[PDB]
């Protein structure tokens, strides 16, 4: 009746387990890229303590949003944790993504939802959801999960970014198939992230505004 | 074969499954280096035209394949049917140093000048779309630019191309049911 | 005295595609290093290969839905790249950039019902030279599978290439009133309440399928 | 490598004909289309 | 017969900057012997490392003096080699003709009081993104050094080279407005009778800046 | 949980040490120590709370 | 009148550039830039 | 570093003071032949030119 | 040496391309620049 597909991922000291886990995605490559190039000077840190969960409501799926309805998170977002204060402290920084969504309703639902992790995602075509799957991505659907999981390394032109003009990552959910509730399912499923900075380098300290 | 469609793990089932059996493949046209390898005409400005990628229109195979990559690397060569002679000035000069000629200068010569130039950016790679302002491009992402005092034709093509992390690749939308052509026949 | 040499008339004109490279002028330059950046590709049947993208159905929506009338065709639709059912997908805007084919293109189904919605489907492959089927039963006789909804959501099937000759035409010709090269026919063969829900399909590059003889036609 | 096709060698040297790469310290779809699950899952019975 | 050559349309104009050499005309000549003339340099960075010049401060004069009054900068200007703050130096008169630079510059400060005046200075680098800060305190978080005179009259600090990208420009854009790769804030913690000293500054390049991509654009 | 197998939900416990007011969000409390879960065949969840002081 | 490399003549010359072969250089002498009006001698640079 | 002014030693510090670390450089755009190698327009008379590069 | 990059040899003499030095009996600023003090003077602490 129920599932064991389960699954825990730990970043810090924070912990998520879901019992409908269909597998982690892992985007582009398995590990990051070199942390320390030239344009640092060997003057970067890592700071462990910003590698830990936050959580954002994204949106409600409901039986009227049809094939094409996007919600789009651009990333890093507020952070008003230490990962947030990081980035008023020092003036370039690098990061990866390890993200997972949830959508619960009940297995009575029907419908589905695809959640991809795309980089310099400047706004996307209607034509251009039909080849959204060739982003890192992962499928919600009730009938089988609950989660989506996926994990992104740093990407970029620049191997050190400044988060206040330039955002590398969205992560965009879309319906593919229109909810359907029929009479056991749950009437709408909010759709909520819960996210975590990964392998945070940090460099050029900012003074204070004292 | 079933299997699970939530994950994305790729499934490639063939022919085998009822009883075929799966050819050879060659596919060295679509090698990436293959393919971006070859000229492709842009409209020119009449003199200052600043070498930029993002110039080749999107439906040309060489535009449209650019776009679908979001971070790409190549060296690069121009042919210019220009008049007078053509100066080019790596990336970041200030746009007077396009005129003075100890920056390669190449002397008229008829009837068009080709020129084998090095990637200039001081980006690792550099990308075709970039969520800065949000469209607009840094303008750090050029291969510099050139000057001549007329110049009529301006064709680029990419060498030792690399390209990271696929983006759509459209074809024309059918209004009937099949996307039908003239195409070549005796 | 000197090397003697004839110029030679009709070579030396630039071709916008020669196998030769133009002389340097600005030596001595390093780049900045990009060893392991993430995500390079090499080959673009590789990614065709390796991410499936959605098909196009009536109403601009990537799935069929399970009808409940005598009418069993969920799709029937040219196999074709050039085809309406394919215009988004990822493999459609390769193939346009060449102008031969062979090999296998693969379609993946994947239900999107409730747990209690159940189905049966059945896909063929109908060869040219005949109207495609009508029916299951008519079809029962082509290339085909059968499958239904359990535990695992998706079902993935190879289009085989048959043909006379060794490749095909990416594009479509204005003279091919037929479809020359066959029909996918999409069948439901029953359903336990399962109106309304989606099926939804993909196609993707099978392990021989290629592209050959690039070709630029304006098209985007 | 890309589409070139002389069998003799560059007159000028490789430093002057292309800008030279540094390192520091098909990749992923080539190896992410080699892993594609190509079985069954089934039990097969013919 | 003889062998045939094809002459290719787009090469074999004068480039002014390739790579092959002129036919000579006139053999055979021998020049006075020159081996071992004091002074010779083959590279313009040997001695723009080994010979730092001086700094340009408000009034034209290579100097700051110390101050007496609550404010507590002695000077702050744009990490930039354009910056009129580096325009005499021979470093500023290399950088114009290139585009790009990497790598440390290194500052130099010389106390000129008399053995009975006394201070203590602090240098910070402040990376752009947030204003420069004012006060030795805003300051303080900054990566920056602080020393007092004493026997030995000079201090060096080297500027980090920080950046998104490994190479930034040696010209300033007309666009940019606030400098691109931040400030340098020199401060005077305080001094016992100093009033009217000069602390003289130089700069130099350090062991890895590097300027690459000659370009020549009027200037002078 | 104690629901039927069609009533499902995600659950978090937080740790708040003492020093700030308790959190009145998931999202305020996400900075805290803390775990989150779902339902499914298991249905129970164990969490340790720290013991964590100046003494 | 010795610091030279000889000389030419042409009915009419129009361009004449010079280009310096294995050069050599001794004691070095002061390079100057353009001393900027302004804080930073700003400049149109090429951009896409 | 301190060091004593008066004297024209060169002093060269590097970002390790401060815990940094100092990078490769390549240095073949500032070497004097090279740079020197390229042509240069002068404006020349009509007949006679004396070829002096001042 | 300079800004020069052909391959292949030159086809005249070497005593025609170019002047040819003779002897009697980065040099300078390279020495100079290698020389410098690149320490620290203090005693230092941590």
């Amino acid at each position: 009746l129920l599932e064991d597909r389960i699954l825990t991922t730990r970043n810090g000291h924070t912990t998520s387990t879901t019992q409908s886990s269909v597998g982690v995605t892992y985007g582009y490559a398995t590990a990051e890229d070199f942390v320390s190039g030239p344009n640092t000077s060997g003057l970067e840190t890592r700071v462990v303590q910003a590698e830990r969960f936050f959580k954002t409501h994204l949106f409600d799926w409901v039986t009227s949003d049809s094939f094409g309805r996007c919600h789009l998170l651009e990333l890093p977002t507020d952070h008003k944790g230490v990962y947030g204060s990081l980035t008023d402290s020092y003036a370039y920084m690098r990061n990866g993504w390890d993200v997972e969504v949830t959508a619960v309703g009940n297995q009575f639902n029907g419908g589905c939802l695809l959640v991809a992790m795309v980089p310099e995602l400047c706004s996307i075509q209607k034509r251009e959801l039909y080849q959204l799957t060739l982003f890192p991505h992962q499928f919600i659907n009730p009938r089988t999960n609950m989660t989506a999981h996926i994990t992104v390394p740093f990407v970029g032109v620049n191997r050190y970014d400044q988060y206040k003009v330039h955002k590398p990552w969205t992560l965009v959910v879309m319906v593919v198939a229109p909810l359907t509730v029929n009479t056991e399912g749950a009437p709408q499923i909010k759709v909520y992230a819960n996210i975590a900075p990964t392998n945070v380098h940090v460099a050029g300290e900012f003074p204070s505004k004292e | 074969t079933t299997s699970a469609g939530e994950s994305a793990d790729p499934v490639t089932t063939t022919v085998e499954n009822y009883g075929g059996e799966t050819q050879i493949q060659r596919r060295q046209h679509t090698d990436v280096s293959f393919i971006m390898d070859r000229f492709v005409k842009v409209t020119p400005q009449n003199q200052i035209n600043i070498l930029d990628l993002m110039q080749v229109p999107s439906h040309t195979l060489v535009g449209g394949l650019l776009r679908a990559s979001t971070y790409y690397f190549s060296d690069l060569e121009i042919a210019v049917k220009h008049e007078g002679d053509l100066t080019w000035v790596p990336n970041g000069a200030p746009e007077k140093a396009l005129d003075n000629t100890t920056n390669p200068t190449a002397y008229h010569k008829a009837p068009l000048t080709r020129l084998a130039l090095p990637y200039t950016a001081p980006h690792r790679v550099l990308a075709t779309v970039y969520n800065g302002e949000c469209r607009t491009l840094p303008t750090s992402f050029n291969y510099g630019a050139i000057k001549a005092t007329r110049v009529t034709e301006l064709l680029y093509r990419m060498k030792r191309a690399e390209t990271y992390c696929p983006r759509p690749l459209l074809a024309i939308h059918p209004t009937e049911a099949r996307h039908k052509q003239k195409i070549v026949a005796p | 005295g000197i090397f003697p040499v004839a110029c030679s008339d009709g070579y030396g004109g630039l071709v916008t595609t020669d196998p030769k490279t133009a002389d340097p002028v600005y030596g001595k330059v390093f780049n900045p290093p990009r060893n392991q950046l993430p995500g390079r590709f090499t080959n673009l049947l590789d990614v065709a290969e390796a991410c499936p993208t959605f098909l196009r159905f009536e109403g601009g929506v990537p799935y069929v839905t399970t009808k409940t009338d005598s009418d069993r065709v969920l799709a029937q639709f040219d196999m074709s790249l050039a085809a309406k059912h394919m215009s988004n997908t990822f493999l459609a805007g390769l193939a346009q950039y060449y102008t031969q084919y062979s090999g296998t293109i693969n379609l993946h189904f994947m239900f999107t019902g409730p747990t209690d919605a159940k189905a049966r489907y059945m896909v063929a492959y109908a060869p040219p030279g005949m109207e495609p089927p009508k029916t299951p039963e008519a079809a029962a006789h082509c290339i085909h599978a059968e499958w239904d909804t359990g535990l695992n959501s998706k079902f993935t099937f190879s289009i085989p290439y048959l043909s006379a000759a060794d490749y095909t035409y990416t594009a479509s010709d204005v003279a091919e009133t037929t479809n020359v090269q066959g029909w996918v026919c999409l069948f439901q063969i029953t359903h336990g309440k399962a109106d309304g829900d989606a099926l939804v399909v993909l196609a993707s590059a099978g392990k021989d399928f290629e592209l050959r003889l690039p070709v630029d036609a304006r098209a985007e | 490598s890309g589409n070139t096709g002389s069998i003799i060698n560059n007159y000028y040297m490789q430093q002057y004909q292309n800008s030279m790469d540094t390192q520091l310290g098909n990749d992923w779809f080539s190896k992410l289309a080699s892993s594609a699950f190509s079985g069954l899952f089934g039990a097969l019975l013919a």
